[PDB]
């Protein structure tokens, strides 16, 4: 079998993790108002 | 700093008399001089004649007075020269002429008020802005 | 002095040109 | 054989040093008169109102210019969009002082760039190639006639379009700045993209390919000798190569096919200056870049400005000082 | 061929999705709550649409001293009262 | 699945369509059911404009583009391009979207169920490519159906409610057209005209009778031709000197369509006839004589004599003079004298603009006309914002003329690349080099020396 | 073998993304710099270094978020987190620019580890190092402009900043300013740039239209195989066609693709050194004997003294705003203005 956890595996979720964290928070701020 | 209602007091005639509008009565206005005005009175100003813009300090030398609700709205339905010797509603939008300014057809008393309080309330905010031209974009 | 510097420097690629494409080294397959 | 038949097999021969062709029959004599008027203007050309306003510009080197300054000028303001030859003309004198030498340049230099365009595929056809080519040339064609033509029509009028000088460059793409907003336009982005990563791709192509030339040669003679013209064996390595570069990001963002990566080499800076001539040519007709002036605001009403404000006010200098009395009315439409 | 598994396999595979069905989302969610709550703000110190200026004041607050910048901030940040 | 992968057709997914060169059956599905997509969009974009549509505005100020080809034609609309009756605009979007499902059906049967060659069904729809009295008869049938939507144009002036005549005295107004243009002196005058400044090609017409009278003879035109083509068939010089494939006719057309791509371009910005301002707003040199038409209402009526006015540079700051002598509007307008609208021609004379006329006979509605055209001026943003590259966010308008002609300017450019780039290949596909070069029978390696 | 040749055979495994010694640099600060300028461009602010919103959270879109510049009251401050500035507050450090020189000084060190990459990559597999000699240019680009420029300046503020429209404002401060245009270093690095899209796009497209046929299918691209042994597109033919089409050609196939690297790198090494000069505002704004003769006689003009009036019209235009720690108070009668406009 494969190895699940390899330093691609840590390269991927190095950029994966925060990117969507970031769309979470770039989507919540289409609905502010002055 | 906010949108207070102190902000959204304008004199309501000549004779000192006041009234505070709301805040959806501040941007009924603003939408609604969008529709009818901003083609040639963008950001306080005027294309077709520059040497006139919307600053309270020219709406209170012009005859009649217009620095307050009631002579914006009275201009909206008889527009004058800026010594009100010529009546200029062949050729300007007002109710009066709705039949050649389509846009000014579907206006109500109410929607009057409103463009007439965001023109006094517009300079309390953008100041220099307000009927300053590109000097002050 | 300048129009004329700038006219022979102009001439002198003009003639350049003349002297690298009809007198270039052939290209032969070796 | 008659007269028309060896004529015919002259201009299309494949043994000509510069090949003829039928396209070649109209590129000749139109390039070679916008040369010939080009250089003699370049030199001697008197002073052209090119705005119509009665004030003209020098533009020639015997009038006061040095390489980076000269220019040809265009032609007047009041010709506008009308064809102006010398036979329109009362005089030469006349001629030269409405700018009438810029559109005998630029209407048989646009000419005979079609005829060139044209002339590379007719050399290809003859020789047994695919002729695809000049396809790749009709960017940089494109992007002549989108300055030189396609905005003049937009605007109406040839003085508006760029001048023949390097300082008359620069004019044209400050104005264009002020009046279009050409940095914000995404299309003239997608330019940008194709000529910085056309000069990163060609330096990374060209640093790769050397960088696994097989050894042929020695350390005391250059490394070009170990190539020999017309040879059958491929002078580098591209597996060697694909090993390196394959590795310094990762394998699959790598090319393996050479035909695949030189046709990437040669998609990315052609459809990249496409889009900037057609940014030009779209924006001949006041479709401009993006207009982002007072969009922030505070809860109040305050105007926020941003970085998109700051080009506002650089542009409002470029464009209340351009063209500084050929202005009476407060609007500049065109 | 370095001995990682294929992405093909990985992102088509059951298990995959199974733990990437809420991973995804809640991660989506915590930045959405980022902001939402306001706590976006308080941490870089971000200005709010009503903390840009003072009701009358029309200037901006430009730190004007290198060693007493961060005294002036919070000196600026004092006079929203 | 015959033909439907790279061994046994030979192009790539990329270039899949161009699995059917040699497919009669499906390659009909493909033109149908196209053609369902563009009736598709006409009649939902009409819909969609019917229900954005506000009759008090301006449909320049709403970014309509089909309601204003419907309202040049005469329906909906009343004296001064004033819009009385919707329901024609609805008709349109109706009837045009209910016959996409038509066309669509059609398309989707011919492309997956029905035969996959015509030869086998019929000897009257089973073509050849290198079939040149076949082709030809396909030509002729559809140039006939051309001809038929040409003179569909003149029965609609003529005998259904004519057409709108921004030039028509007294204002704007719907009006038939009784007398067109047979003169072929006028109507094949217009294609000798100059392309450049003053003349404009075929970009220069003004009125509705040399309108439809070309009309009619661009639809005897192509009855005429297609009966031609239909009976006969290439003649020699025409076989040596074109390429007869499949390949080499598409890369005609598209350098036909993006021939006419460049003219639709330059109509929409230049003729103010056939696209009237009432409905696309006005032209670039429109809006920039309205602004030098403004002023001069405004200053003199403050007491400016503007006949006497001197500008800065010495030339008049209202009026000058064009170099053949006609009186021009001043400033940066002069590039602009060409312009002709039935707003400013009262002002006109014989020698050009007339100052009597100019100082005693302006009148209000034509100080509206001037005011309303300078600041609706085809100048706007990306996103839709109204004014110069430095105006400030306000007003939400581009001018469909802007939209319009740098749509199909592009559509015009990558056409003309489609033209290199087929009839390129056309060249090479036919001679038998396409694929590349025979190493063992290299052409170069069998010529002498270039030096 | 010990455990530096232990730890040496790690770094160097043959994995999907090699790491390598020089990944101990790269890695961490490619991924801070990255990193920073996104997390900068979505929640830090820049009203209190230039007055202006520079992120998604204010309201900016893609176009116009930006990573701003330190105060210009800050100087050439390195503006370290624990530094006396800051003083080890992270929000404080935020509303100071911080995020600038975080960016810029990691970016910096990370530029330093990629070529450092180029070098241990190249050594192993077995090849020249000619992909890191070329990527010294954008290394030059990079130490010139946003390091050595400002440090000559007064300071960090009159740095590029890390955004879209603020790069914008970068192109058109030199144009006003330095008159950047008409310095002859940007010549010579446009036409590296242009030229080398120019090589680009006429090598790639010639190659693929003098390919021999080494397949039956229409599509050509299956028609070669990385091992073999010969070339894939007739030399002697292109070289043909281009001397009967332009007059002169290619002869060598090794020095036409040195000649695709000579050209674009070049052509950024001299556009750096001009920079360098601009640092300094040594530029080449003007022609002295221009001048003398504009200044004597009033009908005297060319194009040199038209590019002027514009640049005299950006300074006055935009100064106010974007230098505001000047606190420039420009009057309506003294900005320079043409007619009418
Ligand atoms: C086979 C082809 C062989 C070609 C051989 C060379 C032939 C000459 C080529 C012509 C090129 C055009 C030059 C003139 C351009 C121009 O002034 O064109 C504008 C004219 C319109 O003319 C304008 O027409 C106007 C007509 O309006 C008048 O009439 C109107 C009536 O309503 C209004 O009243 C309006 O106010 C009034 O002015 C006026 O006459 C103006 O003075 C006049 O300038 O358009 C036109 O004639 C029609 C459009 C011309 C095509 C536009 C050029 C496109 C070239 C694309 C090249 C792409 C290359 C890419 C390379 C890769
Ligand atoms: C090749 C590629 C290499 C790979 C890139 C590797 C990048 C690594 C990162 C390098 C770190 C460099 C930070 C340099 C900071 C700097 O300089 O910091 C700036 C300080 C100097 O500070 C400045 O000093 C100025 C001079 O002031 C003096 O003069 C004033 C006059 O009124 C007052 O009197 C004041 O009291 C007095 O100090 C002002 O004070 C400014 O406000 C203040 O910013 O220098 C100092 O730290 C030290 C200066 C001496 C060493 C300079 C060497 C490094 C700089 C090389 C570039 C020189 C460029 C010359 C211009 C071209
Ligand atoms: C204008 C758009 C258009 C049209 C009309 C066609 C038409 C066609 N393509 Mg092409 N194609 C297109 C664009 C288009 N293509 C584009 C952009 C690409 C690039 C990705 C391709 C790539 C491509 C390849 C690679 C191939 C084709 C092939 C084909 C043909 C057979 C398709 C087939 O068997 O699919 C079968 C598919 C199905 C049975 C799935 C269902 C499809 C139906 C039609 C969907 C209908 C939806 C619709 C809403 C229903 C309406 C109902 C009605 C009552 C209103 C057919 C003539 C093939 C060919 O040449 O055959 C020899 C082929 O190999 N196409
Ligand atoms: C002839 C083509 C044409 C023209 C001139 C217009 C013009 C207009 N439309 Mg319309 N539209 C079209 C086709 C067209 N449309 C099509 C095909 C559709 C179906 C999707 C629509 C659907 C549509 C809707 C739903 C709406 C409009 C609206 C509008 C208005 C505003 C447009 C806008 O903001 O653009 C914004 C500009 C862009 C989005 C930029 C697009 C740039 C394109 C993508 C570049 C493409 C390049 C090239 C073709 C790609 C190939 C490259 C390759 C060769 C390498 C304007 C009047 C609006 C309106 O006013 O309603 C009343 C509106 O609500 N349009
Ligand atoms: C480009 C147009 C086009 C062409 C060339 C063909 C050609 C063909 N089709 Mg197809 N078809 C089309 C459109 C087209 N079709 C459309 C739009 C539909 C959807 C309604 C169909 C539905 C269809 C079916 C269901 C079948 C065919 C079949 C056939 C074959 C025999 C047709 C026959 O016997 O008609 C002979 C002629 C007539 C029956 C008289 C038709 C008179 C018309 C309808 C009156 C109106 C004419 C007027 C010009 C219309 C203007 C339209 C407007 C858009 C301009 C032939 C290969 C058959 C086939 O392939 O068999 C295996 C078959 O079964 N077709
Ligand atoms: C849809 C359009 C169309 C198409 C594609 C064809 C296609 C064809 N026609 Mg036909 N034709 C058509 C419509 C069409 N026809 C119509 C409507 C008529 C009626 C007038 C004719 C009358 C006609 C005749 C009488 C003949 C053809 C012939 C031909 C064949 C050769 C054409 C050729 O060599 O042209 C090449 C064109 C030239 C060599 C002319 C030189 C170009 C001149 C100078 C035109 C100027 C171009 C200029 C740039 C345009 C500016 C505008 C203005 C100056 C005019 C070909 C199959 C011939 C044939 O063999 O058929 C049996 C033939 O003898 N056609
Ligand atoms: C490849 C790794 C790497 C490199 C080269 C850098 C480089 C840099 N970082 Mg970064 N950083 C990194 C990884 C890295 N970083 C990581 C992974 C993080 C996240 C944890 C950070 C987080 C970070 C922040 C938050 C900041 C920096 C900053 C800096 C700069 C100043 C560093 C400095 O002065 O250190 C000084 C310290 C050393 C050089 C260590 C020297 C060690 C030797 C062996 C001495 C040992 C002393 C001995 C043990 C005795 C101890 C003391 C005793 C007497 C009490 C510099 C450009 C600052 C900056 O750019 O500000 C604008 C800043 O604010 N870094
Ligand atoms: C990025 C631009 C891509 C341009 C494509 C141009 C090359 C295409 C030429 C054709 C070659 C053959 C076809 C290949 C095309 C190809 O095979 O593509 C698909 C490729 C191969 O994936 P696998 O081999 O896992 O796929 C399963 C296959 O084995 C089934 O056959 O997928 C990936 O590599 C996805 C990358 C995820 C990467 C996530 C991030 C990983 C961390 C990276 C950190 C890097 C930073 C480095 C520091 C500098
Ligand atoms: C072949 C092919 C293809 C193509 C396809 C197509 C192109 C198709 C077409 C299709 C079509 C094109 C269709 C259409 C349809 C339509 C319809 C189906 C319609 C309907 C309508 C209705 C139902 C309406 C209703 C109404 C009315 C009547 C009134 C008003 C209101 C309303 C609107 C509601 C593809 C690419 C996929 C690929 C593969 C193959
Ligand atoms: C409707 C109308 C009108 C009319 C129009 C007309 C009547 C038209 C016509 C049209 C026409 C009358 C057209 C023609 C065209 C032509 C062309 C476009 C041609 C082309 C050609 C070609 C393309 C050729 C080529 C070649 C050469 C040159 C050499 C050899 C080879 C070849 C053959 C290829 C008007 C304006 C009055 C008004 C409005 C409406
Ligand atoms: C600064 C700092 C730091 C760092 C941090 C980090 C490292 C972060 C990261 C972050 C991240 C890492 C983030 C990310 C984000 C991302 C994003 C947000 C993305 C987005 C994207 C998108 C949105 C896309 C779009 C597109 C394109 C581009 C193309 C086409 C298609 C589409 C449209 C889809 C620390 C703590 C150390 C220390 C302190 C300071
Ligand atoms: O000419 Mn050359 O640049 Ca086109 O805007 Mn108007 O006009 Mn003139 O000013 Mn701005
Ligand atoms: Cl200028
Ligand atoms: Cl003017
Ligand atoms: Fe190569």
């Amino acid at each position: 079998s494969y190895p699940i956890f390899t330093v691609r595996w840590v390269a991927v979720h190095t950029l994966a993790v925060p990117t969507i964290f970031f769309l979470g928070a770039i989507a919540a701020m289409q609905f502010i108002q002055r | 700093a906010e949108l207070t209602p102190e902000v959204l007091t304008v004199p309501l005639n000549s004779e000192g008399k006041t009234i505070t509008l709301t805040e959806k009565q501040y941007l009924e206005g603003k939408r609604l001089f969008q529709y009818a005005c901003a083609s040639c009175h963008v950001g306080g100003i005027t294309k077709t004649n520059p040497s006139l813009d919307l600053r309270t300090e020219t709406l209170a030398l012009a005859t009649p007075p217009r620095d307050n609700i009631e002579g914006l709205v009275d201009y909206m339905k008889n527009p004058t020269t800026y010594d009100g010797e010529q009546e200029i509603a062949e050729v300007h939008p007002s109710l009066r002429s709705a039949d050649i300014f389509p846009k000014m057809r579907n206006l109500t008393e109410k929607d009057l008020v409103a463009i007439a309080g965001h023109i006094l309330v517009e300079p309390k905010i953008l100041g220099d802005k307000w009927g300053g031209g590109k000097v002050y974009y | 002095m300048e129009t004329i510097t700038y006219v022979f420097i102009f001439a002198c690629i003009i003639a350049l040109f003349f002297f690298a494409i009809f007198f270039r080294e052939p290209p032969r397959i070796t | 054989a008659n007269l028309w038949e060896r004529f015919c097999n002259w201009v299309t021969s494949t043994d000509n040093r510069l090949y003829v062709g039928w396209f070649g029959v109209i590129m000749i004599p139109t390039l070679l008169a916008a040369t010939i008027c080009f250089v003699i203007a370049f030199i001697a050309a008197p002073p052209v109102d090119i705005d119509g306003i009665r004030e003209p510009v020098s533009g020639s080197l015997l009038y006061g210019n040095n390489i980076i300054t000269g220019a040809v000028v265009p032609s007047s303001n009041a010709i506008g969009l009308h064809f102006y030859p010398i036979w329109e003309a009362a005089s030469l004198d006349e001629w030269l002082y409405n700018g009438g030498p810029y559109q005998l340049i630029i209407f048989h230099f646009l000419l005979g760039a079609s005829c060139y365009m044209g002339r590379q595929w007719e050399l290809s056809y003859r020789l047994g190639m695919r002729p695809w080519i000049c396809v790749a040339y009709s960017a940089p064609l494109a992007s002549a006639f989108a300055v030189f033509l396609i905005y003049p029509i937009g605007q109406g009028s040839f003085s508006d379009g760029m001048p023949l000088g390097i300082s008359g460059t620069f004019n044209f793409m400050i104005v264009f700045q002020a009046e279009h907003n050409i940095l914000m336009h995404p299309f003239h982005q997608l330019g940008v993209a194709g000529v910085f990563g056309g000069a990163l791709f060609c330096a990374m192509h060209g640093s790769l390919v050397t960088s696994s030339l097989i050894r042929e040669t020695t350390e005391t003679e250059s490394a070009n000798y170990g190539y020999k013209f017309g040879q059958e064996e491929e002078t580098y390595n591209i597996v060697a190569a694909h090993g390196y570069f394959g590795r310094l990001i990762f394998q699959y963002a790598s090319f393996n096919n050479s035909r695949s990566l030189h046709f990437f080499l040669a998609a990315w800076p052609v459809v990249g200056v496409w889009f900037t001539a057609l940014g030009i040519s779209t924006m001949a007709f006041n479709l401009n870049g993006f207009n982002f002036n007072h969009s922030v605001i505070d809860a109040k009403g305050n105007v926020i400005n941003t970085w998109a404000d700051i080009i506002n006010r650089a542009n409002l200098g470029m464009e209340v000082m351009h063209e500084r009395n050929a202005h009476n009315f407060p609007l500049d439409l065109a | 061929t370095t001995g990682e598994r294929p992405f093909s396999d990985i992102i088509t595979s059951v298990r995959y999705w199974v733990i990437h069905s809420i991973t995804i989302p809640a991660l989506f969610i915590a930045g959405w709550l980022f902001v939402s709550t306001g706590l976006a703000y308080d941490v870089f110190g971000t200005p709010r649409p009503d903390s840009y200026y003072a009701q009358e004041q029309r200037s901006i607050p430009l730190v004007t001293d290198r060693f007493e910048a961060k005294q002036q901030v919070e000196t600026f940040l004092e006079q929203l009262k | 699945a015959t033909n439907r992968d790279q061994e046994s057709s030979g192009f790539a997914w990329w270039a899949g369509n161009a699995r059917l060169i040699n497919l009669s059956g499906k390659l009909l599905g493909a033109h149908v059911a196209h053609a369902g997509l563009i009736v598709f969009w006409a009649g939902a974009m009409t819909l969609f404009e019917l229900a954005h549509f506000i009759p008090e505005k301006p449909m320049y100020e709403q970014g309509l583009i089909l309601i204003p080809h419907i309202a040049t034609l005469g329906w909906g609309v009343g004296p001064g391009g004033e819009v009385v009756d919707t329901f024609p605009f609805f008709v349109v979007g109706v009837v045009h979207l209910i016959s996409s499902a038509v066309l669509g059906f059609g398309g989707v049967y011919h492309a997956i169920r029905g035969p996959e060659t015509l030869e086998e069904y019929s000897s009257f729809f089973g073509y050849d490519w290198k079939d040149k009295n076949k082709m030809t008869t396909i030509l002729g049938f559809h140039l006939i159906v051309l001809g038929i939507g040409a003179l569909l144009l003149v029965a609609k002036a003529m005998f259904f409610g004519g057409l709108y005549d921004t030039w028509a005295p007294g204002g704007g107004d719907v009006r038939v057209i009784t007398n067109p243009t047979l003169d072929p002196r006028v109507i094949f005058g217009y294609l000798l005209k100059s392309p450049f400044g003053g003349e404009g090609w075929i970009v220069s017409v003004n009125n509705l009778e040399d309108v439809v009278g070309g009309h009619i003879w661009i639809g005897l035109i192509c009855i005429a031709g297609g009966i031609w083509h239909i009976l006969t068939t290439p003649f020699g010089w025409a076989r040596r000197a074109f390429i007869w494939s499949g390949e080499a006719y598409l890369s005609y057309s598209l350098g036909a369509l993006s021939m006419m791509g460049f003219i639709a371009t330059c109509f929409v910005w230049f003729n103010n006839t056939v696209y009237p301002s009432e409905f696309y707003g006005p032209t670039g040199p429109e809006a920039s004589q309205a602004q030098a038409m403004t002023f001069l209402i405004r200053d003199q009526k403050l007491g400016a004599n503007v006949g006497s006015a001197q500008g800065p540079t010495g030339l008049g700051k209202y009026l000058m003079r064009s170099p053949t002598g006609e009186i021009i509007f001043g400033g940066e307008t002069m590039r602009f004298w060409d312009f002709r609208g039935p707003w400013l021609e009262p002002l006109r004379g014989p020698n050009g603009l007339d100052l009597n006329k100019i100082k005693n006979d302006i009148q209000p509605w034509q100080e509206r006309r001037a005011a309303e055209y300078m600041t609706h001026a085809p100048l706007g943003s990306l996103n839709s914002v109204g004014g110069v590259a430095t105006e400030i966010n306000s007003v939400n308008f581009v001018s469909p003329r802007s939209w319009l002609a740098t749509s199909h300017f592009v559509l015009a450019f990558f056409f003309l690349v489609g033209h290199l780039w087929h009839a390129g290949r056309a060249r090479a596909a036919a001679a038998g080099f396409e694929k590349g070069i025979d190493r063992e029978s290299e052409p170069v390696l069998s010529m002498p020396s270039l030096d | 073998r010990g455990w530096f040749d232990i730890l040496d055979d790690w770094l160097k495994r043959d994995r999907f993304v090699f790491v390598g010694w020089s990944g101990i640099l790269l890695f961490p600060c490619a991924y801070l710099a990255l990193g920073g300028w996104l997390t900068g461009t979505t929640f830090v602010t820049s009203w209190y270094t230039h007055g202006l919103a520079s992120s998604y959270l204010e309201g900016c879109n893609f176009l116009t978020v930006a990573v701003s510049t330190p105060a210009n009251s800050m100087g050439h401050s390195l503006l370290l987190l624990w530094g006396p500035e800051a003083q080890g507050d992270f929000t404080r450090w935020c509303q100071l620019g911080g995020l600038w020189t975080f960016i810029a000084l990691h970016g910096a060190f990370g530029l330093i580890g990629f070529m450092l990459r180029q070098f241990e990559i190249a050594r192993l597999v077995g090849v020249r190092p000619y992909n890191a000699i070329a990527f010294s240019a954008p290394i030059a680009v990079f130490v010139s402009v946003f390091l050595i420029y400002p440090l000559g300046q007064s300071s960090w503020f009159f740095a590029p900043s890390f955004g879209v429209a603020a790069i914008f404002r970068f192109l058109l401060f030199f144009q006003g300013f330095h008159n950047w245009t008409l310095n002859p270093f940007h010549m010579m690095g446009v036409a590296g740039v242009l030229g080398g899209a120019l090589l680009c796009a006429i090598h790639g497209a010639t190659v693929e239209n003098t390919l021999f046929q080494d397949g039956e299918g229409a599509s050509t691209f299956r028609a070669f195989n990385p091992t073999q042994a010969e070339e894939t597109y007739s030399m002697v033919t292109a070289n043909r066609f281009w001397s009967q089409i332009f007059g002169i050609a290619f002869s060598n196939k090794r020095w036409l693709h040195f000649f695709m690297l000579f050209v674009p790198v070049t052509g950024l090494w001299m556009s750096a050194i001009g920079v360098v000069g601009l640092a300094l505002n040594l530029r080449s704004y003007d022609f002295i004997s221009q001048e003398i003769r504009a200044a004597e006689d009033p009908e005297f003009e060319t194009f040199y003294t038209k590019n002027l009036l514009l640049n005299e019209g950006i300074r006055a235009w935009m100064a106010p705003q974007d230098q505001p720690h000047e606190n420039f108070v420009f009057p309506e009668e003294v900005l320079p203005r043409g007619n009418a406009l």
